[PDB]
């Protein structure tokens, strides 16, 4: 029957979706980082270098 | 009969044929239980 442990399990079940969301966000951000890294890292254009650096910083902050 | 009663034989037979062969078992708080308010948590 309903008890303290069952309620704990329900609440953890609801809160584990958040952890799944967080890890999915992690892997998406790291896939973007890989797309930036494995792709040529030439920074000849100052604007391109600044944009890439700010993207990296933004993802790290996130 | 009296000797058996003092020796406890009759009580043992009583327990055996009434309880040690019963289909059922052998044998409190007014505080609200979690079953009363389960729907709230659900």
């Amino acid at each position: 029957a309903f008890t303290f442990a069952a309620f704990c399990y329900m609440l953890t079940l609801v809160l584990c979706a958040s952890l799944i969301f967080f890890v999915i966000w992690h892997i998406i951000a790291f896939d973007e980082l890989r797309t930036d890294f494995k792709n040529p890292i030439d920074q000849g254009n100052p604007a391109r270098a600044r944009e890439r650096l700010k993207n990296i910083e933004r993802i790290c902050c996130l | 009969v009296l000797k058996l009663s003092e020796q406890g034989v009759l009580d043992k037979l009583k327990s055996k044929w009434w309880y040690d062969k019963g289909e059922c078992g052998s044998k409190k708080t007014s505080a609200l239980s979690l079953s009363n308010v389960a729907g709230v948590f659900y």
